[PDB]
RNA sequence: GUGAACAGCCUCUAGUUGAUAGAAUAAUGUAGAUAAGGGAAGUCGGCAAAAUAGAUCCGUAACUUCGGGAUAAGGAUUGGC
RNA sequence: GCAGUCAAGCGUUCAUAGCGACAUUGCUUUUUGAUUCUUCGAUGUCGGCUCUUCCUAUCAUACCGAAGCAGAAUUCGGUAA
RNA sequence: GAAUGUUACCGCAAUAGUAAUUGAACUUAGUACGAGAGGAACAGUUCAUUCGGAUAAUUGGUUUUUGCGGCUGUCUGAUCAGGCAUUGCCGCGAAGCUACCAUCCGCUGGAUUAUGGCUGAACGCCUCUAAGUCAGAAUCCAUGCUAGAACGCGGUGAUUUC
RNA sequence: UGUACAACGGGGUAUUGUAAGCAGUAGAGUAGCCUUGUUGUUACGAUCUGCUGAGAUUAAGCCUUUGUUGUCUGAUUUGU
């Protein structure tokens, strides 16, 4: 099956594909959340510790973190909840889950890094990815930076630079409250 | 079998033997099915014609539409109730004996089956996998 | 090569063993033996049942170290800034005070 | 040593099993190994 | 000695069951070393 | 005692413990039972066998000599404290 | 009851592919008759159930030959129980 | 099962019995043939019927395991633990037995019949036949399988002293 | 007279479904004495809970055993 791995430090993702039973059943009767070491699946990630958080069987139905079961099942689901998007208010929809128990049933593995084993793996730990926006409320600001209210924001935006071609300009937010 | 069923039954253990009356699960009109012989069964001084999953029996319908009494034609058992056995060795059973009104040629005569269906049944006719909810 | 579970007791069904009742609304029930299956039959009720995971679940028997402590997480704390806005000139800047 | 070269399909056929049962056949069998059952038990009033 | 159960993924192509896992019974025969000690040298006569 | 009860089942008083005996538990029997799925297809014929059953309450058709048919049919309920 | 020989006919034409009149030779002994030899100091009468075995004048199945056998289907005949 | 010296082990094989059966689907192929309507088969494969011989991992049936639990009635002052009710009744129930109600297995050489042929005279020609001969069937004989002749047999072991 | 055999005992395997005993602030409730209760107290109550997947049974044609205890020459017959 397909592992979807998260480096959630560097913002770094990558897919790997993994054909053997035998690697991949370690990951077999684990629910999500549960962590998992290294070396069992990989050489590569040899003591590295994974992070079950999701996946797509085939078919494509998602999982849903503690209906346990490793199959499938069709939940009411509502505002504010996992694996839909009310299309009206007070809308609820009848809709097939894959339970949070991974089988072979699977298509992927979502994973997520927890921590780093021997060896640096190629476009994650490697390769280090921006965050895209920067703080734009006031007492944010204060405190990616750890400010005091003495210090005045207003200099302490994040500033953007684009091109017009010959036009290079800057933006900054909107600072509030 | 015979006629319409394209692919092979493994065998299966019979279930319907002739005098069965199995529930009508299609909506053509009728209510039950009785069993008056199975296709393709053959011959021992004694032995009773017996049907099972996917089996075209020769039936009449005992209670149901006027226009679907006093006269005989072909059927299909759908579900079962006597455990069989599968060749991943799991025996299992249905809760109800069922099939639908078909003609020679294996495709149905009413437009839905009501209730789960065998998947032995599901692979060997196709209008009989056409109409199904649930298989198996 | 599933090996499957207990509808009634929630005991490991391995292959080819017990039996498999399809109900007529076509939920499927899996047998391990003639015994949960003759309750089931019976309409009896797993949780009332002494020996079945589902009582021994309801009633809290056994399960002892499982709400035992553990040690899993972690301590990362590295910074990417914000794209396009010079990643360099934001850690100089955050020298801070106080 | 059988009698003739069977070429069958059925015979010539390399199987390599899967999984061999190894549960008690003594009663309805529920487990294949002590482990299995150690782990699956739970703790006992013999035990440790 | 007994039997016991056995699965395995046949190897049929042709069947509905190519390819799938089967259960299937199996015999075991308990079969320690035999152990050599004589020859016996027959010939053929017109009496058998 | 239980129960409508001189019923059946257990007991007190009294009376018995008489009926050749031992070892095995093959076939076929005699008598007593159970059996998946089907449900009279068996058979001259449902022969045999199985099903039903007490009570309390609800409900009860044709037809009739008006007296019945009627426990018609069909239902629910029932321990212990 | 079953099978022949002759061949006038039938079969668009063409006796004999398949049939076959008028005649005529046979076989068979699950028909029914004719007989009255055995049993009247007694050989248990019909049908079914069960079960074995035999016959072949073969319905199916193996391999053939023929056709008024294009194919498909059929029909006739052989070795065949 | 007496007797062929005794006893034991391992074998031969006379004679006798003998077994497998039928179907469909796929593919061939919408092919051959046919104006068309229609419409095959051999090779390959997957299942099936009827029959047989076993077997009991599994599933099911059976229950005096009177094994565990439950229930009525009564009897042992109660409790505990039991008795009786032609096995009291009920649910589960191991083991054994057991079912196309369950699983597994059912061999391949030769010789022939019909029939189609080769060569080929009788009969300078012609002919499958007269001599000689090729191919050939759910047949037959073997192979295989079951008995083993208690008056068929072989090899081998050890063979008694108060 | 020995990886001998047997009777028990122990361990496994299996079947049932949680033993007896004690305890409880569980229990529809109920009585009895007063010092008439700012839990009054002593008991009683089908049933429930805990010790307790406990207890019981498990070769009579299950498996196994470093323990315990015991057994180990009676009878008849056979020769080319
Ligand atoms: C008309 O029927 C009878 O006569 C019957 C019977 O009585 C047979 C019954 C005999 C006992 C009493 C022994 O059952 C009798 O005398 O049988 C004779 C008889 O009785 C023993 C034997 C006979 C004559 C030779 C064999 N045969 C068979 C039985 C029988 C049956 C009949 C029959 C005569 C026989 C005789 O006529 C019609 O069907
Ligand atoms: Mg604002
Ligand atoms: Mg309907
Ligand atoms: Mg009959
Ligand atoms: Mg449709
Ligand atoms: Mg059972
Ligand atoms: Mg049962
Ligand atoms: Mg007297
Ligand atoms: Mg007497
Ligand atoms: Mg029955
Ligand atoms: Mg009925
Ligand atoms: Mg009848
Ligand atoms: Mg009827
Ligand atoms: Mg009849
Ligand atoms: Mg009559
Ligand atoms: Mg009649
Ligand atoms: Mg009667
Ligand atoms: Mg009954
Ligand atoms: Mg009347
Ligand atoms: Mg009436
Ligand atoms: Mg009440
Ligand atoms: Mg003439
Ligand atoms: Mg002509
Ligand atoms: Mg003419
Ligand atoms: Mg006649
Ligand atoms: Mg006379
Ligand atoms: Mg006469
Ligand atoms: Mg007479
Ligand atoms: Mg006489
Ligand atoms: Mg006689
Ligand atoms: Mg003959
Ligand atoms: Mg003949
Ligand atoms: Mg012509
Ligand atoms: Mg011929
Ligand atoms: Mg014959
Ligand atoms: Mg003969
Ligand atoms: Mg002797
Ligand atoms: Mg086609
Ligand atoms: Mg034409
Ligand atoms: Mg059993
Ligand atoms: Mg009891
Ligand atoms: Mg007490
Ligand atoms: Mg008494
Ligand atoms: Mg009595
Ligand atoms: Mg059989
Ligand atoms: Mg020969
Ligand atoms: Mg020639
Ligand atoms: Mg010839
Ligand atoms: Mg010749
Ligand atoms: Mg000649
Ligand atoms: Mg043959
Ligand atoms: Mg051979
Ligand atoms: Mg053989
Ligand atoms: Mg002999
Ligand atoms: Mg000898
Ligand atoms: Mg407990
Ligand atoms: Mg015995
Ligand atoms: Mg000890
Ligand atoms: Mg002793």
């Amino acid at each position: 099956m397909k592992l979807n791995i998260s480096y959630p430090v560097n913002g770094s993702q990558k897919t790997f594909e993994i054909d053997d039973e035998h690697r991949i059943r370690v990951f077999f009767d684990k629910r999500i959340g549960q962590e998992v070491d290294g070396e069992a699946v990989g050489d590569e990630f040899k003591g590295y510790v994974f992070k079950i958080s999701g996946g797509n069987d085939k078919q494509g139905f998602p999982m849903k973190q503690g209906v346990l079961l490793p199959t499938r099942i069709k939940l009411l689901l509502t505002k504010n909840v996992s694996c839909y998007r009310p299309r009206r208010d007070g809308e609820r929809k009848r809709k097939s889950v894959r339970g949070a128990i991974v089988g072979p049933d699977l298509a992927v593995l979502a994973l997520v890094i927890v921590k780093k084993g021997e060896q640096e793996l190629e476009g994650l730990t490697d390769t280090t990815v921006p965050k895209r926006l920067g703080p734009k409320r006031a007492n944010n600001i204060r405190k990616f930076f750890g400010l005091s209210k003495e210090d005045d924001v207003r200099d302490f935006v994040i500033r953007r630079e684009v091109t017009k071609g010959e036009k290079t300009y800057t933006k900054a937010p909107k600072i509030q409250r | 079998s015979g006629n319409g069923a394209q692919g092979t039954k493994f065998r299966i253990s019979l279930g319907l033997p002739v005098g069965a009356i199995m529930n009508c699960a299609d909506n053509s009109g009728a209510r039950n099915l009785y069993i008056i012989a199975v296709k393709g069964s053959g011959s021992r001084l004694n032995r009773l014609p017996a049907a099972s999953l996917g089996d075209m029996v020769m039936a009449t319908v005992k209670k149901g539409k006027p226009e679907l009494r006093k006269k005989v034609m072909p059927a299909i058992v759908v579900r079962q109730a006597k455990s069989w056995r599968r060749r991943d060795g799991v025996f299992l059973y249905f809760e109800d004996n069922a099939g639908v009104i078909a003609n020679p040629k294996g495709e149905m005569k009413g437009s839905a089956i009501t209730g789960p269906v065998g998947k032995e049944c599901a692979d060997l006719w196709p209008r009989v996998a056409s109409n199904s909810g649930v298989v198996v | 090569m599933k090996v499957e579970i207990d509808s009634f007791s929630g005991a490991k069904i391995y292959p080819g063993r017990g039996t498999l009742f399809v109900r007529g609304d076509s939920k499927i029930f899996r047998f391990q033996n003639s015994k949960s299956a003759s309750l089931f039959k019976q309409r009896k009720n797993p949780r009332r049942i002494a020996w079945t995971v589902l009582f021994r679940k309801h009633h809290k028997k056994g399960i002892t170290e499982e709400v035992a402590k553990k040690r899993s997480r972690k301590t990362v704390k590295a910074q990417r800034p914000i794209t396009g806005a010079s990643l360099d000139l934001i850690k100089e800047r955050r020298s801070l005070k106080p | 040593k059988s009698l003739y070269t069977n070429t069958s399909r059925k015979a010539l056929e390399e199987v390599s099993l899967k999984w061999i049962d190894t549960a008690s056949k003594f009663g309805k069998g529920r487990f294949q190994t002590p482990a299995e059952k150690h782990a699956f038990m739970g703790t006992l009033k013999k035990d440790l | 000695a007994g039997m016991t159960t056995i699965v395995r993924d046949l190897d049929r192509p042709g069947s509905k069951f190519h390819k799938r896992e089967v259960v299937e019974a199996v015999t075991v025969v308990d079969t320690p070393p035999v152990v050599v000690v004589g020859v016996v040298g027959y010939v053929e006569t017109p009496r058998g």
